[PDB]
């Protein structure tokens, strides 16, 4: 009977998962960890990724 | 070239910017590390294709 | 050793680092601290920043 408030709650909360878990993409980069990105390569290498 | 010869290396400390300043290396191209990060990374393993 | 500059041999080593990091055992000189708890600090665990 709640299925229209629960399909709400498991939108939102699909949503911001799927959004948490964009973060682990390449993207086309070397790495998805910006923190790694920036231990490997130096300034003018690395903004590029 | 053809028969090239591979040498794993691991369990050891190595000292990537003092082989870099140790001679006259007309190509000194990383791709994917910046030489000079070298000495602040951790390698599973290193393999020297010479 | 009368070949062109193009034509001399050149000893090329190629360094192919296979990056886990998880079973980590090449490391740099990165003399290290001692560990600090229970306070914001900016951690390199093994090369992982």
């Amino acid at each position: 009977a709640l299925g229209k408030l629960q399909d709400v709650v498991n939108q939102n909360a699909q949503a911001l998962n799927t959004l948490v878990k964009q973060l682990s993409s390449n993207f086309g980069a070397i790495s998805s960890v910006l923190n790694d990105i920036l231990s490997r390569l130096d300034p003018p290498e690395a903004e590029v990724q | 070239v053809y028969a090239w010869n591979r040498k794993r290396i691991s369990n050891c400390v190595a000292d990537y910017s003092v082989l870099y300043n140790s001679a006259s290396f007309s190509t000194f191209k990383c791709y994917g590390v910046s030489p000079t990060k070298l000495n602040d990374l951790c390698f599973t393993n290193v393999y020297a294709d010479s | 050793p009368t070949y062109g500059v193009g034509y001399q041999p050149y000893r090329v080593v190629v360094l192919s680092f296979e990056l886990l990091h998880a079973p980590a055992t090449v490391c740099g000189p990165k003399k290290s601290t001692n560990l600090v708890k229970n306070k914001c600090v900016n951690f390199n665990f093994n090369g992982l920043t």
